[PDB]
């Protein structure tokens, strides 16, 4: 029967990502808790009202195909159905759990795909988990040649999760998925130009207010783009260029589109050329910024079919010269010209030129010192600069490629090469090219931003063990946030808070500070008192203001410590005095210590 | 002078934020200070407990176009007669509408 | 801004000298119709800004006065009319006053009376307004202002009447030959 | 006083604060995390002004009952006295607050705000010394339980001054911060409260010195010499600390305003002196 199965399924159009639709031409909705029963009741509901007929066709036809027969390729579709929530059925946890069994059966052992996923689901123990039989199909789907089970191997044996701490295999993990990285780009995206890519490595909850409080929380918020911004006659210039910035990095909420960008910055090029002489005042600046634009957009090849190299060269020189006067800044014009005149013509001086002239700017990022120390290793006598210094400063400003460069080359050398050090660039480099290994970012906000919340709960998950930060608190945020006072506690089942810790806490010895805050909570709330004070104190080494309170507030009460009133003051009298605008708090606080003290002297 | 609320409450206008205005408005109206007060007693325990025509123109209307003629007098009698009601904001605006 | 704090000093130092007698209190309440058969001019001039107190009533009454007049007078220079319109405003009082000579004192009515035809001026800026409950703008307020303390304060209607009257012809000669 | 109509505004006033801090604190409560946040919220500007009223009527009205307690009732002329005195000193405290800027913000007004309150209670005293001075009565002397109430109210306030000055002094040695205007403040306030000691120790000699005239009147020149030359020695001690301690701020205004008025009261006390030398 599967033949016509896949002859209806070609039609159904899998999932749409309105980040992308929304390109054509806010915010989205976390539940506070979660209750089986009524899950299982909201799953009877959409099936019974919500499906359409050929659906029911659909559906029932391919149960009966991976029933009737082993067909081992209604199974893994079905699964895949039912646990990526595609062709808009509900999310059924067990059912995908249930079929990805049935799979592994049938296939023995022969698919990584469905042994990662089946490992992520015995790990979380969603479907109790069992360490060991994570780690035995970790190690079996590595055998396959699979990468993310590489990686999270690797992170496992880095953070001393589960396992010994032991930089040396870590090592052993990480440079083999470098190497393999390195080879699957080719020569023109690594020397000459990196591809684009979104990042989607924005964690969650920096949308809403924050963590543990609005203007409280120390760990800087990270959404580093969403919608840059800042009678007529002025005002045009700056809304094009504003039109076309939004419209070349796109934000989260509407993904990108260079074509519309590309046509209106020829527009407007055609159309202001001729008397540009008389916008001295302000207009040149941010007219030769589009133009500067429009000419890397030419050399690049983006919203096109293929570079226009001459065109870009007399438009990036004329930039340059419109900017002599007027003294504007020449950055990415002077780069893009050293990289062509050092490939694309073979005149090298020029470009050694060009990079010394922009290698102060603000905007270059690391393309000028990388292809500079590699022109002088290929040419030795121009006097220019050293090599280590060179690719350390680039890997120091946060260019990808020259990360990995930079680690071979120290590889090689003592140069302080300890361990720790070179498991550290190499995970810093698989963690940060980001394109290949977690693309599941993008699927997870996608289907976050309409009201399938928990898909995105299972992707956040998945990608959680390979160790990439932002899914681990964003993990956590989605299944226990903090309840707002003088209101009850969330009513999830105990096991999703036992996992929430655990996530909120690799968070913490991550890098992350408020993470750990909100760990103690939980354990406060779930009434433990002992542990939650090495959370806070290793907090307060880091300097956290809430915590810092918490722990006096703990401490001047009875739990744990045993009403140490005068260090409880000495917290006080701390957090008034590391931070000014808790001024208040400390003193009514100790002012509340005095009070209890001086009524019970009463009796 | 003048009634010492109300020039405040105008200079509010200038510089400070008008939150503090409307409040003086119950100062004068609640300034009556009804016994009647129960009901505001009863009311603030009721604000505690919220948590636990064109024929105008043709009014406007003179009678010989256009203004210039010699009749000026009608002019500024009809436009009187309007300044009797040009007082009203409301239709001011719809004046100027 | 200078000519603002020159009547402001004025008022300051007129309104202080009589609450010390260091003047006669009896000259400055003199009005237009007494000085008609008198003949004493002067007798109006020092009434342009006095308030006859100094106590604090009197100090903000002042300095509001101030406010106003750093409000209109250095944008006044927008507005030339204005200097048309004072000596006629001082002028169309008279016969208005010619009835009750109002306790009111010049630069009183003066003031108030250009705060009236500011706000008549600006009217559709609704440059103050708080949404949901008070959607209102200039324009609104001096009705409530005027008409209210009538009923409360209970003063004579025609003297108050000459409030602001005089202002709404102003504004009426104004608009007119916008209109013709 | 208090006509019927303001007892019913003021009624209202003290309901409606209530209500609206109240408000304030529940609706700063339910929007936040923890307590820490609800404390940054409450900072915030209109809640800030509305708790700043709310804690100025509750001082207000503690300052009523505490004076209720202390000088019974008030009489007429003091009343007047009070009210007529009061936009002179409430002028010179908001002259006071001004010349530092939201840095020193808050404290000074707590400074100044009790100044305001004390001097009330001079205002009273003296009067009431008068009232001792005109309803005398010789049925009994001036027994040392009577003469002990009366001084019981005034080394009240002369122990009260006393503190704080000297709190304040050593407050400044303590304080050789980087923050000096801090320093001047801490002057300044010494400066209040001085002239506020100056004027106890002018009532002090003047009830001791009608003690000995009743003493002597009892057992065995022109008082009114003595009278006005300890006005002058106390005005003399007025000006003196006022150079020796506004000349070290070298102050453009209230030096030279505080001195002007200084030297008017010194023409007086060339009247006194005239006076004197006449009656020498």
């Amino acid at each position: 029967p599967w033949p016509e199965a896949r002859h209806l399924l070609n039609t159904i159009a899998k999932s749409r990502d309105p980040m992308k639709e929304a390109a054509m031409e806010v915010g989205f909705y976390v539940p506070m808790d979660y209750s089986p029963r009524n899950e299982e009741k909201n799953y009877q509901s959409i099936w019974q009202n919500e499906i359409t007929d050929s659906q029911r066709h659909i559906y029932e036809l391919l149960v009966q195909s991976s029933e009737q027969f082993n067909n081992s390729e209604a199974t893994y579709t079905l699964s895949q159905i039912h646990l990526w929530s595609q062709y808009n059925f509900p999310h059924n946890m067990t059912l995908a759990h249930k079929y990805l069994e049935k799979f592994n059966d049938l296939t023995h052992f022969t698919n990584h795909s469905a042994i990662f996923d089946l490992a992520v689901m015995y790990a979380t123990g969603g479907c109790p988990q069992d360490s060991a039989k994570a780690l035995l199909y970790y190690q079996r789907a590595a055998q396959l040649g699979n990468l993310k089970a590489k990686q999270v191997l690797a992170y496992k044996y880095y953070s001393g999760f589960n396992v010994p701490r032991n930089f040396h295999k870590s090592l052993v993990l990480y440079r083999d998925i470098a190497e393999q990285l390195r080879k699957s780009y080719s020569r023109d995206e690594w020397d000459i130009v990196f591809p684009y890519w979104e990042s989607y490595n924005v964690r969650i909850s920096d949308f809403e207010s924050g963590l543990l409080g609005k203007g409280l929380n120390s760990v800087p918020s990270s959404t580093v783009r969403k919608r840059t911004t800042r009678d007529a006659s002025e005002r045009r210039i700056i809304r094009i260029y504003y039109a076309a910035l939004n419209d070349y990095k796109g934000t989260y909420s509407q993904s990108r589109n260079c074509e519309r960008a590309k046509n209106l910055l020829e527009l407007t090029y055609k159309e202001f050329q001729p008397h540009v002489d008389n916008l001295d005042p302000l207009q040149v600046f941010y007219y030769v910024r589009c133009l500067q634009l429009l000419g890397h957009m030419y050399f690049t090849g983006e919203g096109s079919s293929k570079p226009n190299i001459h065109m870009a060269e007399e438009i990036l020189t004329t930039s340059l010269e419109i900017s002599r006067r007027a003294q504007g800044p020449i950055g990415r014009a002077c780069i893009d010209l050293g990289l062509i005149n050092q490939y694309i013509t073979n005149n090298i001086s020029q470009a050694i030129s060009y990079y010394m002239k922009a290698m102060k700017t603000q905007a270059n990022n690391g393309i000028v010192e990388f292809q500079l120390s590699k022109l002088a290793t290929s040419f030795p006598e121009e006097k220019i600069g050293d090599p280590f210094n060179l690719m350390e400063t680039a890997y120091l400003n946060g260019f990808i490629p020259a990360i990995y460069e930079f680690a071979v080359m120290i590889e090689s050398g003592n140069s302080k090469s300890s361990v720790e050090n070179t498991a550290y660039l190499f995970k810093t480099f698989v963690d940060k090219n980001e394109a290949i290994m977690a693309p599941k970012l993008r699927t997870a906000f996608a289907a976050l931003i309409n009201d399938r919340s928990e898909v995105a709960l299972w992707a956040y998950s998945q990608l959680a063990e390979q160790g990439y930060e932002t899914a681990q608190v964003s993990a956590a945020y989605l299944m226990y946030q903090l309840p707002y006072e003088f209101e009850d506690p969330p009513r999830t089942t105990d096991q999703r808070k036992t996992l929430a810790i655990s996530y909120y806490t690799r968070a913490f010895k991550q890098g992350n500070i408020d993470a750990g805050v909100v760990a103690g909570d939980i354990y406060f709330q779930m009434q433990n008192y002992s542990k939650a004070m090495a959370l806070y104190q290793g907090a307060a080494l880091k300097y956290s203001i809430q915590a810092i309170w918490n722990l006096g507030y703990m401490h001047e009460h009875g739990l744990g410590v045993n009403r140490d009133f005068h260090l409880a003051k000495r917290y006080y009298d701390q957090v008034s005095e590391h931070d000014h605008r808790f001024y208040l708090a400390s003193k009514l606080s100790v002012l509340k210590l005095h009070l209890k003290s001086w009524l019970t002297w009463i009796t | 002078s003048f009634p010492l609320l109300l020039v405040l409450i105008r200079t509010f206008y200038l510089i400070g934020y008008n939150s503090l205005v409307p409040f003086f408005i119950i100062l004068e109206f609640g300034s009556f200070l009804p016994w009647k007060y129960i009901i505001l007693l009863s009311l603030l325990f009721i604000f505690r407990t919220v948590w636990n025509h064109n024929v105008l123109d043709v009014v406007l209307r003179y009678i010989i176009p256009d203004p210039v003629n010699d009749r000026v007098i009608t002019a500024v009698i009809k436009n009187f007669v309007l300044f009797w009601v040009t007082l009203l904001p409301y239709v001011k605006e719809k004046l100027d509408d | 801004p200078l000519v603002t704090r020159l009547w402001t000093i004025g008022c300051l130092v007129l309104s202080g000298l009589t609450s010390l007698r260091i003047v006669d209190p009896g000259k400055v309440v003199y009005s237009y119709d007494l000085v008609f058969k008198k003949g004493q001019y002067g007798r109006l001039l020092y009434s342009i800004f006095d308030y006859g107190a100094f106590n604090w009533i009197s100090m903000i009454n002042i300095f509001v006065s101030a406010n106003h007049l750093s409000t209109l007078e250095n944008s006044f220079n927008l507005r030339r009319k204005f200097c048309w319109i004072i000596f006629l405003l001082l002028v169309i009082l008279v016969k208005m006053t010619s009835i009750e000579q109002p306790a009111a004192s010049l630069g009183v009515l003066l003031h108030e009376n250009l705060v009236y035809y500011e706000l008549k001026k600006n009217g559709n800026q609704m440059n103050v307004r708080f949404f949901g409950a008070i959607d209102v703008s200039p324009s609104i307020f001096p009705i409530y202002m005027n008409a209210v303390m009538y009923f409360v304060y209970k003063r004579s209607w025609l003297e108050i009447a000459m409030n602001f009257m005089p202002g709404h012809v102003i504004y009426y000669m104004d608009d007119i030959i916008g209109k013709i | 006083m208090v006509p019927e109509n303001r007892r019913k505004q003021l009624a209202i006033f003290v309901v409606v604060t209530y209500l609206l801090t109240f408000y304030c604190v529940y609706s700063a409560t339910k929007t936040s995390v923890s307590f820490l946040q609800v404390t940054l919220k409450l900072n915030e500007g209109f809640n800030l002004m509305v708790l700043s009223i709310f804690i100025l009527l509750n001082s207000t009205l503690l300052w009523q009952l505490l004076t209720k307690l202390l000088f019974g009732e008030l009489r007429l002329i003091e009343h007047e006295h009070i009210f007529e005195r009061l936009p002179f000193t409430i002028i010179n405290t908001l002259f006071m607050s001004s010349l530092f800027h939201e840095r020193y913000f808050f404290t000074v007004a707590f400074f100044g705000l009790l100044l305001l309150y004390l001097k009330v209670f001079h205002w009273i005293l003296k009067d009431r010394l008068e009232a001792l001075l005109q309803s005398i009565n010789d049925s009994t002397t001036m027994k040392t339980l009577i003469f002990s109430r009366f001084s019981f109210n005034l080394v009240l306030l002369a122990v009260v001054d006393y503190q704080i000055i000297t709190r304040c002094i050593s407050s400044i040695y303590t304080n050789q911060k980087s923050d000096i205007e801090s320093t001047s403040l801490y002057l300044i306030q010494v400066m209040e409260f001085t002239m506020l000691l100056i004027d106890l120790l002018n009532l002090f000699l003047q009830t001791c010195l009608n003690f000995w005239e009743f003493y002597r009147s009892q057992q065995s020149e022109g008082k009114f010499m003595y009278e006005k030359a300890i006005d002058v020695f106390t005005r003399f001690l007025k000006t003196a600390l006022h150079l020796s301690m506004l000349i070290p701020f070298r102050m453009p205004m209230m030096l030279l305003k505080d001195v002007v008025w200084d030297i008017l009261a010194l023409y007086q006390s060339g009247t006194s002196l005239w006076k004197i030398w006449r009656n020498n």
